[PDB]
DNA sequence: ATCGATGTATATATCTGACACGTGCCTGGAGACTAGGGAGTAATCCCCTTGGCGGTTAAAACGCGGGGGACAGCGCGTACGTGCGTTTAAGCGGTGCTAGAGCTGTCTACGACCAATTGAGCGGCCTCGGCACCGGGATTCTGAT
DNA sequence: ATCAGAATCCCGGTGCCGAGGCCGCTCAATTGGTCGTAGACAGCTCTAGCACCGCTTAAACGCACGTACGCGCTGTCCCCCGCGTTTTAACCGCCAAGGGGATTACTCCCTAGTCTCCAGGCACGTGTCAGATATATACATCGAT
């Protein structure tokens, strides 16, 4: 036979294809699942775990430091609006919050 | 050498702000998650990440708490955190 | 148990909130909240060990009850 | 007892975009419970979505659409792009 | 095209607990959605309770522990009871 | 072969046991579906609909009324805090609010 | 015969909020509707009952958040609603 | 035609509220707190409308959207 | 302005444990082929959405007088912030042991599936009684005296 | 307290239209039987949670004192309420058209299912370097004069 090829690799990701295929296959989703959602999905997580790594390397640059932490994290979600409202209801743990002090509040 | 009311209140908003470890001490929190699970189910036992997390929850909670209690308060012309404003939060939040 | 929340403890969690001055009967109205908050997430987590046939509440129960509350925590496993 | 995870995949992206940055791995943690929200959100959509059409397959148009719904603005326009590319690359082989 | 509802059960029900009392359609709109909502709410939780438990099967456990985790107090309590007499009267026929 | 006996009658329930049962093994929430949780699940929603009813036809008699409305479903389902718990985030058509003054706004 | 400014409004508090029927003017909100519905997609159509449940939504909404904007009000030791008020209510609903 | 929602209609929600009084700026605050809700609950009721290959924005879409918004709506089919 | 105290940032050197890489294996994903049924497409029909006309009346807009409520200023007294000396228990590190989480094997009860039957539930039609609208008297309540 | 006037509640009469009931039909639940498998139970392992002891030291706690802020009172003026008059456009009813939503029928291609194989990913192990800690220091900021 052919040498085995990855779906990933024939759609150019970094993702796995075949495993997102089985989680929704055994998730109790749907009854089917066409050959196109996976790949979808995997490139839809795919682009968003690289916008939030690199916001979080960037922070960590402006920090001096060379590893991501949950700081570095919670830094690039709270300064941009849309990760935000993306990311609302969600505790990172170990992450702190934005320095804020009501201007009242200055001498 | 005294510093005025505020300066070191503003120092320790400033440092509490910038530092992410966790304010609860541990011990006692612990002591508090399993009086409270007693009342539920007996003889239960506890991961430490189990405790760990409802640590974080709890803190992580409060913290926002306390910022719509300040909110409240700056909208009463005052600079100081009530009851009243904390009561005013979590009614509006629906809780 | 609730008196281990000591007031230094309040304190600091104001801080981290953006609180300059502090009234004197915010240490039992906050201390009362959290006694209720604790409450409602420990009863989803026990309930979630009775139903797995454990001894043991695991930090998994605990994320699920958050979730299930609308406080989703990240770092614990999901 | 082999346990599934995403950590393999989050630091390959890492290293894409950069280079010569690391990761700790409490933020791993993080990137996998991340990874993990979103895949349920969408797919959860997309299953609510085909229940509604009375359909019983999830396809790519119902994964389009569950990225529509739940990703703001730019975020949700790039995510589709990025959808879009793949699906056809993978469907030219 | 024949279109399913709960109004016949629910105005069954009615009529048990309020023998010379009606409803009005709005009101019976009112309870279909109620109904499937509640419906809803714990069929998803059982399942989530099944798949955190590596199960296949929703079993009258995961529904007993959905209407504990959901319904608050004596509306739990009540309903447990409620179900677990069903069930007995049910296996013995 | 026997004369067909409903499931509901066995249970002793108004609400369609069969019914239930179908939608569960067809809305994609588990592979497999126990003989007992359609029996459950019915019993449950027949409770919960028997409390609402019953409140909301003691609402009626109390406006003179012999026909529920959802003006009574309202009245009955805000004036009792559980059933107000369970469904805080429900908005129900033309139910109006419960008349509430602040009582500093009184002369 | 001139009423106390506070007597005519508390009349209307009561008789609003004893009675269900909806208090925005069916086609302006309809035209509303519909302009706003323009800018996602061109030539669509409206079920009445879509635009129905569209008022009944909004209606509701609405009384809520007026609600909260009275009680941030009170808070503030006014009886006046103002654009402050709606605004920490909003706030701290999280909107 | 945000100015059809007029003055009176919004007194007239006041009222419901409960509110007793009311600043004048209140209306115009109002009517953009009204805008950005409908823009959002009709976004989402296109969306539905478009995947299903309709030219028609039905109920079902609007308490569909209304129920991802978390503010589910009884009385219209669900 | 200014200088002194003072906390906080910054710069450098040691260590250390935690992260990045390698290895072996095994099990889950890929290649290949099959059936079958779900979805795509095309025609039809009908219902329900859009558009227009007219009247008429209820609601919205506008003007105006005034009163009461927002808001700024001021005084006071007390409660809270700051600092310091004392004490208390939290934390860390080691060691113990046993409960219980977790894995494997076996087997039996139980749920999927399938064909025939039939009766429960839905669509449609009809009618009568609950409710709504109108009008008029009774009661309540408010404000000026 | 009184009294007049305005608003709401209640009581009765008439009508009308929507809820309740009945009937035909049809398709979805029931019954009876079979078969595979999943989860219930037994048993064994070994991880980690609980209990304890001791030392240390950092955090908590109690108290003294001063002052900034919360709160009550007073005055002013402005702007929102409430009411009378004019205007306007919302609503109801009635009619016309057409477009698109739902339905049915035919086909075909796309995905589940099975088998065979093999490579990627995941426990285990290791080493080395980034960051934590410690110390000295420089620097900016707060405060009293």
């Amino acid at each position: 036979r052919a040498k085995a090829k990855t779906r990933s690799s024939r759609a150019g990701l970094q993702f796995p294809v075949g495993r997102v295929h089985r989680l929704l296959r055994k998730g109790n989703y749907s009854e089917r699942v066409g050959a196109g959602a996976p790949v979808y999905l995997a490139a839809v997580l795919e682009y968003l775990t690289a916008e939030i790594l690199e916001l979080a390397g960037n922070a960590a640059r402006d920090n001096k430091k060379t590893r991501i932490i949950p700081r570095h994290l919670q830094l690039a979600i709270r300064n941009d609006e849309e990760l935000n409202k993306l990311l609302g209801r969600v505790t990172i743990a170990q992450g702190g919050v934005l320095p804020n002090i009501q201007a009242v509040l200055l001498p | 050498h005294r510093y005025r009311p505020g300066t070191v209140a503003l120092r320790e908003i400033r440092r509490y702000q910038k530092s992410t470890e966790l304010l609860i001490r541990k011990l006692p929190f612990q002591r508090l998650v399993r009086e409270i699970a007693q009342d539920f189910k007996t003889d239960l036992r506890f991961q430490s990440s189990a405790v760990m997390a409802l640590q974080e929850a709890s803190e992580a909670y409060l913290v926002g708490l306390f910022e719509d209690t300040n909110l409240a308060a700056i909208h009463a012309k005052r600079v100081t955190i009530m009851p009243k404003d904390i009561q005013l939060a979590r009614r509006i939040r629906g809780e | 148990n609730i008196q281990g929340i000591t007031k230094p403890a309040i304190r600091r969690l104001a801080r981290r909130g953006g609180v300059k001055r502090i009234s004197g009967l915010i240490y039992e109205e906050t201390r009362g909240v959290l006694k209720v908050f604790l409450e409602n997430v420990i009863r989803d987590a026990v309930t979630y060990t009775e139903h797995a046939k454990r001894k043991t509440v695991t930090a998994m129960d605990v994320v699920y009850a958050l979730k299930r509350q609308g406080r989703t925590l990240y770092g614990f496993g999901g | 007892s082999r346990k599934e995870s995403y950590s393999i995949y989050v630091y390959k992206v890492l290293k894409q975009v950069h280079p010569d940055t690391g990761i700790s791995s409490k933020a791993m943690g993080i990137m996998n419970s991340f990874v993990n929200d979103i895949f349920e959100r969408i797919a959860g959509e997309a299953s609510r979505l085909a229940h509604y059409n009375k359909r019983s397959t999830i396809t790519s148009r119902e994964i389009q659409t569950a990225v529509r719904l739940l990703l703001p603005g730019e975020l949700a326009k790039h995510a589709v792009s990025e959808g879009t590319k793949a699906v056809t690359k993978y469907t030219s082989a």
